[PDB]
DNA sequence: CGAATTAAGCAATTCGTAATCA
DNA sequence: TGATTACGAATTGC
């Protein structure tokens, strides 16, 4: 574990040893936006920003992305209720439930599942506005996301409109799924089979398949 | 309402969709009208029985027809005929999306379906009735009958227009400038309202001015304002804050003009100007629709365009604005990118290229010299154009070389008189372009000033107003409307779509006036087919004047002449060995008679089969015949426009529409030989490709060796058909209205698809013309058939061939006669290349120039011009490596980015990767950039190169050379050095040379 | 994304699993959808592969040559054949081991064998031995099933299987000459056994057995033997009489067997099988010139030119001899099949599968001619270039093009009226 | 606050690098 | 360490 200060808050980023060759250019380029983000109230609370940074990229396989925060209870991982209220977790726990067989599960966290790493593609929002700090965290997005994908083997994107052109923001080719938002009109993330597809795709690579099942929390 | 001309079509994406019509009356009000926007499909009349939920609404289209196209291959003439359907069909309109297992004609538009059904053009101008028309604010009306409301059609007439220009420039200290911190020091406009005025006014930030510099410029006529409200426009300069005029910007931008036009404005300008006031203010840009329901925001949303060939791959980036209140937000970045070919594609390269005109000098002296410029100079408005940019021009470059400054400019009633500050020049007349500027912009805002303030305002003024000067050169509103009219498309999508699209209209109207339907029932399958016939050069040097002839577009006559279309095939019939052969031809000959059915004979489908036929039937006329004629009409009737025309201008931009017309013709016959396209038929291209052989070899045989002796013309072989026997005279003995005295005799040198060139034994040029329209009356006449026809294009002197697609000449037109004036043509050769150099072009044609002097003159002892061009070659190429005299600018070469490579290492990629990775000028995928080579100086003369794309650099523009770095002068003299070698004949000196000075092996050809 | 993708994926994966017993169709599906999952997806763990050499290894041990060593289990025990070896998959076609083509079987052996495909899922393949055009099949691997119902499944639809043993060990027993002699007697058959293949009761993997020496012997006579209808086998004799059997003509001209000379050979108990790895022209006009010029190498076969004629029509079709042309039409209509089978085909492969002609060689001699065809009948031919006449399968063939042409004639105005 | 209709063909030369051969 | 061939990419002429 290595830690650097940077200028503006939190003033200390801890990062793991897998995301050496990006913390420099990653400071370079806070240094520059801290100060207009931090002018106004934000989730999750600047110490929660970089916390993801502290997971081992050797030991995973594929990545599950969204396009932003939840805008109100940021915890600092992706897709985390730990009361179960939000929709997509709720209806990502259904599709799961559904897939495997369990009936009675009383809340699910993708952090805990051995090979998969949740990410949030802009790693703030501002409170009841969606996609409010798109501007500040381009570079930095585009740095963390292409340096994932270089360890991971399946990528999987949650949201046909928000990632409609994410081959043109990747460099090196990678294996990319993108399927419907879980909150999408019409109930079409129902009839969405991308978890077995994945799997799929996985042992078709000689990799090992995901348990889905090891995700759930009693 | 009444009389209203259409202006823009556009949609809604709310809660409920809706289309808009943005039309003006004869006095100059606007009036808008809302449509009901619906989901069209096309169902057979049991299945619209059949529909369990009843729909919308559905109306007739009577009796169709509906034919397979699918093609199989066939071993026996037992040919099944083609499957066709007759039934009544409907039209359903849905306004959510439905989904119906048995639809047809899935393959068009929503907007298209509503035009051709509705009967409405989008460029028309209409006598609408108020009885169906329902007004809900002001300036909106409401129609749910469309077919009634536009039934009456009106002759066009003129109606007023807007517009606006703008550009800005932003402050910055060693690098491309960031919103975050760096501000915004000018903004100019170019403002035109309804009544005709225009108005110019530029903005400039006097928070980085001291007080006492903002007084002596109030002092000095500008004006200081605080607040929104107290500006007028009326005014040049005024200067006030950053958020003075960002509001002044953001309230400029929501008015409701007809065009918005920038340069590089959708990546740059208005991303800055949205994201600064953002940060700034709270403030954002809001477009509101004509309705007043659905309210958005200003925010550039990004379109990527992959590839059709292999692994696909993005090959292009383009950005645009989502703004819903009518107004077309236009960059000529992406217009003149997809339009034309350059270099390199920045305002200054465009801008050298678009105005120039040559000039002659009236007076000397001293470090100045004037010139004048006039008709009777370049051309017949040339000097025109010059003028009208002078008015906001500073720096005009002299000779391609020299940068110069403006110190007087005076506009006479026809041209120009401009007085410059370059040193003295002895000749007449020399070329005056509008190009770059020997200014550096980062100095200037290091020590800021208020003459560095007035100096960077006249320059954004002119940045502004070179917006409408491009704008009125290029023609945008007359393609605009004429596209609308033709591919019955919005105006705001017509420079949008490639060819796929823009033919749908015209395709659909053909098959709903034809009531016919083609649907596919199998897999696509692609082989490789042949294509056009080039012959080889029999000669380099000619001396004699060469007559070319060029067929009147040869494919699309090809395919109107054999009725290929994918639903007009009768079969393929193929067999493995000769036996069936003979059994098939016999049968064939009498089964398909040749005065309705063409049989055309092509390259074996695979390697096992040994022979294929196709047949075609000609009773019916098909679908892609009809479509080609449509275009050729178009292309016909702006070929005589531009005949008519007398500008330079009109001439320009006619003849630009024009060749986009050939280009669309053309692109039909490509999209009949495309696999993923629903016209696609593999035999009608192989026939349409087999038929122009046909036609090139017998032209070309029919010229070579035919004499003319007294008043009679003889041809070299028979004149028949052929493809069948024709009831036309076969005499190759015709009659000529020459002068009996005349003897001559005729050959054939070279050819390309469409094209014989044709060998005459004179070197006068006002009997060779003559000549060649009489031959070409008489092959029309006598030798051609049906819709063949061919034109007497010019003649060549001097012609010079290196290879098979690569030659030069001086041109003589058709109307043209002794005294006048050669025009040089290069085809191929290196110099119209982007890729090769710049300092290669001159090497190439001074040594050229030479060489033809002494072959001129003539010595050639033993090998004395190889001696004397390799002596030259290498004292020329010595002391240039000793100088060092030659800029960087001779040696950059320009490629372009893209995203389709196979493998993902392709070093070309990897450098442009890391660039945008070190750098904050980022390189897009369909952008152009420049580049060299670079090694250390301290590197001596190499002999073996082993690595070279390692020196690759791309060159900024930014761009210093280091004291550690020189120009890797290897490599470009290694190319020039084998150009040259090709062009001599000796073959032992020139290996022993080059290896002396690299140790290679020259290639030959 | 959708279920028809998911499907795709799976019926893709399953086509990798099995590659190396694969056919020109299922390599051409599989490259196919590798496309359509490299188009989609951006990016595919496997790649398309073109060169595919069919191998069967991986369910098999290295041969054992010498005396071992045996003890666990149950032992079921089958023999090995001689002659080529063709392995059939699921809705596929014979492919030959190591140079996968697609071999052309009759229609009970192509019945018989889907019927016992279709019997289960899990056949991973079925082994197959030609001899002397006599189909027997040899061997059938599965993860679920062993070699004795599939076996007795085959012999009640109609084709041979091989007599299987089941049997038990207890103690240490060094499986030696003597047993494996007691243990081929026990088997009771006649035709050519070479090795024995024994599986223990679970186990995927195959070993098989090998117990031979060298010899060396003088060669006589290269002479044809019929084993049917104008179908020829080669042979050669011993000074003491004795038979060397040989798999295939391809095998003679590949082993390049001289007249009158010495030759290595590994002998069995019983018999002895020719040794291969020791030009080609030189050869392949060798052996005709020395068996008779009246011989034309059909395949892997050798057959004869004789003059032919009506009743080698009839033969084919499988319909009632005749020798009057107006009977050629009476039965046909009554035939339910017979006349669907002459209507489906053309006029040139029927009169080309009458004589047995082989379709390469006979494709490029009618491709290196020239004809006068009138009434869609041949009546003139001539050759163009003389270059083809070296081979002399071409010369053979050349020799009775007259009897070709007559039954072409005939087919081709008997078709007139059958239709 | 949720969604979301694309795509012309082949022939010819020049240059660098990877792969195979005396 | 030469010689030769083959492949991909870029650009231009039809
Ligand atoms: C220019 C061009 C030609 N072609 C093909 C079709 C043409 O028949 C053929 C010959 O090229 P051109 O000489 O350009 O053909 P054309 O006969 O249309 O010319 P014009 O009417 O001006 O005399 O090349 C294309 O496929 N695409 C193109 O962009
Ligand atoms: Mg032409």
């Amino acid at each position: 574990m290595n830690s650097v200060t940077i200028s503006h808050a939190p003033y200390t980023i801890t990062y793991h040893d897998d995301w050496e060759p990006v913390m420099s250019q990653l400071v370079e380029f806070y240094n520059e936006v801290a100060s207009w983000l931090l002018r106004d109230e934000t989730s999750p609370i600047p110490d929660k920003f970089f916390i993801q940074l502290k997971q081992p990229l050797r030991n995973k396989r594929v990545c599950v992305c969204g396009i932003d925060p939840y805008p109100k209870d940021g915890t600092g991982v992706p897709f985390e209720s730990p009361n179960f209220t939000k929709k997509s977790i709720k209806e990502i726990a259904s599709s799961i439930s559904r897939l495997t067989g369990v009936i009675d599960y009383k809340g699910y966290n993708l952090n805990i599942i051995d090979g998969v790493i949740p990410w949030n593609y802009y790693l703030s929002c501002k409170l009841g506005e969606t996609k409010s700090h798109a501007i500040y965290w381009d570079k930095i997005s585009k740095l963390l996301l292409q340096h994932i994908t270089k360890h991971v083997s399946v990528l999987y994107c949650l949201g046909k409109t928000d990632f409609s052109n994410i081959r043109a923001k990747l460099e090196s080719p990678v294996t990319t799924i993108v399927g419907y938002h879980p909150a999408a009109r019409d109930h079409q993330f129902e009839k969405d089979r991308s978890f077995e597809i994945i799997n799929v795709l996985l042992e078709l690579d000689n990799k090992t398949p995901i348990n889905w099942a090891q995700g759930f929390i009693y | 309402s009444m009389d209203v001309r259409c202006i823009n079509w556009f949609e809604s994406h709310g809660e409920n969709r809706f289309l808009y019509l943005k039309s003006r009356c004869r006095n100059g009000e606007t009036v808008f009208i809302r449509f009901p926007h619906y989901f069209y499909y096309v169902v057979t009349d049991e299945i619209y029985q059949s529909l369990s939920p009843p729909p919308f609404n559905a109306r007739p289209m009577g009796k169709m027809r509906t034919i397979d196209i699918d093609e199989t291959i066939s071993y026996n003439l037992d040919i099944k005929d083609r499957k066709c359907s007759v039934a009544d069909m409907w039209l359903i309109e849905e306004p959510k999306k439905r989904s119906i297992q048995n639809a047809t004609m899935d393959e068009f538009f929503n907007i298209s379906w509503f035009y051709i059904s509705n009967g409405i053009s989008p460029d028309g101008c209409y006598s609408l009735d108020e009885q169906y028309l329902t007004k809900i604010n002001n300036g909106c009306y409401h129609c749910d009958d469309p077919r009634n409301c536009f039934a009456k059609e009106i002759p066009r007439f003129d109606i007023p227009r807007s517009y606006l220009f703008l550009d800005i420039e932003c402050h910055f200290d060693k690098k491309f400038p960031s919103v975050f911190i760096n501000p915004i020091s000018h903004t100019s406009y170019c403002y035109i309202d309804l009544s005709g005025k225009r108005l110019l006014f530029t903005l400039i930030n006097e928070e980085m001015l001291t007080e006492q510099e903002i007084q002596e410029a109030v002092d000095r006529g500008c004006l200081r304002i605080q607040s929104l409200m107290e500006m007028d426009y009326e005014r040049e300069l005024v200067l006030c804050s950053e958020i003075v005029l960002l509001r002044i910007a953001k309230q400029l931008l929501e008015l409701t003009f007809d065009y918005v036009v920038t340069f590089n404005g959708h990546n740059f300008d208005l991303r800055y100007i949205t994201n600064r006031l953002e940060l700034l203010t709270g403030e954002k840009i809001i477009f509101r629709s004509p309705d007043k329901k659905e309210a958005v925001h200003l925010c550039i949303y990004e379109r990527n365009q992959s590839s059709h060939k292999g692994v696909c791959g993005m090959a292009n980036t383009t950005f645009h604005v989502n703004n819903n209140n009518g107004t077309i937000f236009f960059d000529l970045y992406s217009f003149i990118q997809k339009s034309e070919k350059l270099d390199s594609y920045k305002l200054d390269s465009i801008s050298k290229n678009a105005f120039s005109c040559m000039g002659k000098v009236l007076n000397r002296g001293v470090r100045e010299m004037t010139f004048i410029g006039d008709d009777t100079t370049d051309a017949k408005g040339k000097a025109d154009t010059f003028a009208k940019v002078l008015t906001t021009g500073n720096y005009v470059t002299v000779d391609e070389d020299i940068i110069c400054k403006v110190i007087r400019k005076d506009i006479l009633e026809n041209g120009f008189k401009v007085v410059l500050s370059c040193p003295t020049l002895p000749n007449d007349i020399y070329k005056l372009s509008f190009g770059k500027d020997d200014i550096d912009l980062a100095q200037m805002y290091k020590d800021y000033n208020l003459n560095i303030a007035l100096d960077m305002a006249r320059y954004c003024i002119h940045d502004a107003c070179l917006c409408q000067y491009l704008w009125e050169y290029y023609g945008v509103e007359t393609k605009t409307d004429a596209g609308a009219a033709t591919y019955v498309l919005p105006q705001s999508m017509v420079f949008e779509y490639r060819a796929s699209t823009i033919i749908k209209g015209p395709l659909l109207k053909l098959l709903l006036e034809t009531k016919t339907i083609l649907v596919r029932s199998e897999t696509k399958q692609k082989f490789p087919y042949e294509g056009g016939k080039v012959f080889a050069p029999k000669q380099k040097m000619f001396s004699n004047n060469v007559l070319i002839f060029d067929y009147n577009s040869l494919y699309p006559n090809v395919c109107i002449f054999g009725n290929l279309s994918p639903e007009t095939l009768v079969g393929v019939v193929v067999s493995t060995n000769r036996l069936e052969e003979e059994i098939n031809n016999q049968l064939l000959l009498q089964k398909y008679p040749p005065p309705r059915y063409i049989t055309v004979h092509c390259e074996p489908r695979l390697p096992n089969l040994i022979s294929e036929i196709a047949i075609f039937d000609r009773s019916i006329e098909g679908t892609i015949p009809r479509l080609l004629r449509t275009f050729l009409a178009e292309r016909a009737r702006y070929k005589k426009m531009l005949k008519q025309a007398t500008s330079s201008t009109e001439k320009a931009i006619y003849d630009s529409m024009q060749y986009t017309y050939k280009i669309v013709a053309n692109s039909v016959y490509g999209l009949m030989g495309f696999r993923n396209s629903a016209l696609y038929s593999y035999a009608s291209a192989k026939s349409c490709t087999s038929i122009g052989r046909r036609m090139i070899l017998y032209l070309e045989s029919v010229l070579n060796g035919a004499e003319l002796s007294n008043g009679m013309l003889r041809f070299a072989n028979t004149l028949s058909n052929p493809f069948y026997m024709d009831d036309r005279d076969i005499n190759p003995i015709v009659k000529t209205s020459l002068p009996i005295d005349y003897r001559f005799r005729f050959r054939s040198v070279y050819g390309d698809t469409d094209s014989v060139f044709t060998e005459i034994d004179s070197q006068d040029v006002d009997k060779s013309i003559e000549i060649a329209k009489e031959l070409e009356r008489l092959i029309n006449s006598r030798v051609l058939f049906n819709n063949f026809k061919i034109e007497f294009e010019a003649v060549y002197k001097n012609l010079i061939m290196q290879s098979k697609k690569k030659y030069t000449t001086m041109k003589y037109s058709a109307s043209s006669n002794s005294k006048s004036v050669p025009e040089r043509i290069n085809k191929g050769t290196s110099e119209t290349r982007r890729d090769v150099s710049k300092f290669h072009k001159n090497m190439i044609k001074t040594y050229k120039t030479r060489l033809s002097e002494m072959l001129s003159e003539g010595r050639m002892n033993s090998n004395q011009v190889c001696i004397d061009i390799l002596r030259s070659l290498e004292t020329d190429l010595r002391s240039e490596f000793d100088s060092r005299s030659s800029p960087l600018e001779l040696f950059m070469l320009s490629r372009m980015h893209h995203s389709n490579y196979k493998s993902a290492d392709n070093p070309n990629m990897y450098l442009v990767t890391e660039y945008n990775k070190n750098n904050p000028e980022t390189i897009e995928l369909g952008e152009r950039y420049y580049f060299a080579y670079i090694c250390p100086a301290n590197v001596p003369w190499t002999k073996k190169l082993v690595n070279i794309k390692t020196y690759e650099t791309i060159i900024d523009r930014s761009f210093k050379l280091g004291s550690n770095q020189r120009i890797f002068y290897e490599v470009y003299f290694k190319r020039l050095t084998s150009e040259i070698v090709n062009l001599l004949d000796n073959k032992v000196l020139c290996i022993s040379f080059f290896q002396r000075m690299f140790g290679s092996r020259p290639t030959f050809y | 994304t959708s279920s028809a993708d998911l499907t795709n994926l799976k019926e893709l994966l399953s086509l990798y699993k099995s590659l190396r017993f694969s056919d020109s169709v299922a390599i051409e599906k599989y490259n196919s959808l590798v496309e359509w999952g490299t188009s989609t997806y951006w990016k595919i763990g496997v790649q398309k592969v073109t060169n595919v050499e069919t191998s069967i290894s991986d369910y098999y041990d290295e041969v054992k040559n010498k005396p071992f060593n045996i003890d666990p289990g149950y032992y079921i025990f089958l023999p090995v054949y001689f002659g080529s070896v063709f392995i059939y998959s699921k809705g596929k076609n014979m492919v030959e081991l190591g140079s996968g083509n697609s071999f052309q079987i009759p229609d009970e052996i192509r019945s018989a064998c889907n019927k016992v495909l279709d019997s289960d899922n899990g056949i991973d393949f079925l082994r197959f031995v030609l001899l002397n055009n006599r189909w027997i099949m040899e061997d059938a691997i599965s993860k679920y099933q062993s070699p004795v119902n599939i076996f007795k499944l085959a012999s009640e639809y109609g084709l041979n299987i091989p007599n299987y043993l089941e049997i038990e060990i207890e103690e240490d027993t060094l499986f030696d000459d003597e047993l494996y002699s007691i243990m081929e007697r026990s088997f009771d058959d006649t035709f050519p056994k070479i090795s024995i293949s024994y599986i223990k009761l679970g186990e995927l993997k195959r070993q098989v057995v090998d117990f031979f020496k060298f010899s060396f012997m003088y060669i006589e006579s290269i002479k044809v033997d019929r084993i049917g209808d104008n179908i020829f086998i080669p042979s050669v004799i011993t000074k003491s009489g004795k038979k060397i059997l040989v798999k295939d003509v391809d095998h003679l001209i590949r082993s390049k067997v001289r007249e009158h000379t010495f030759v290595k050979v590994k002998k069995k108990n019983t018999f002895s099988i020719l040794y291969d790895y020791d030009t080609r022209g030189e050869v392949i006009k060798r052996i005709i010139d020395t068996i008779g010029r009246d011989y034309y190498v059909n395949g892997k076969y050798f057959s004869k030119v004789g003059i032919a004629g009506l009743k080698q029509l009839t033969n084919k079709l499988d319909i009632n001899e005749c020798a009057t042309v107006d009977e050629l039409v009476d039965e046909i209509n009554k035939s339910g099949t017979v006349k669907r089978k002459i209507k489906n085909q053309s006029v040139f492969d029927l009169s080309r599968e009458c004589l047995g002609y082989p379709e390469a060689d006979f494709i490029t001699l009618v491709n290196n001619m020239r004809f006068k065809i009138e009434n869609c009948k041949v009546v003139n031919f001539n050759i163009e270039n003389t270059n083809c006449l070296n081979n002399p399968s071409i010369e053979t063939i050349y020799g009775n093009f007259n009897q070709f042409v007559s039954i072409f004639n005939t087919v081709t105005d008997v078709k007139k009226r059958l239709f």
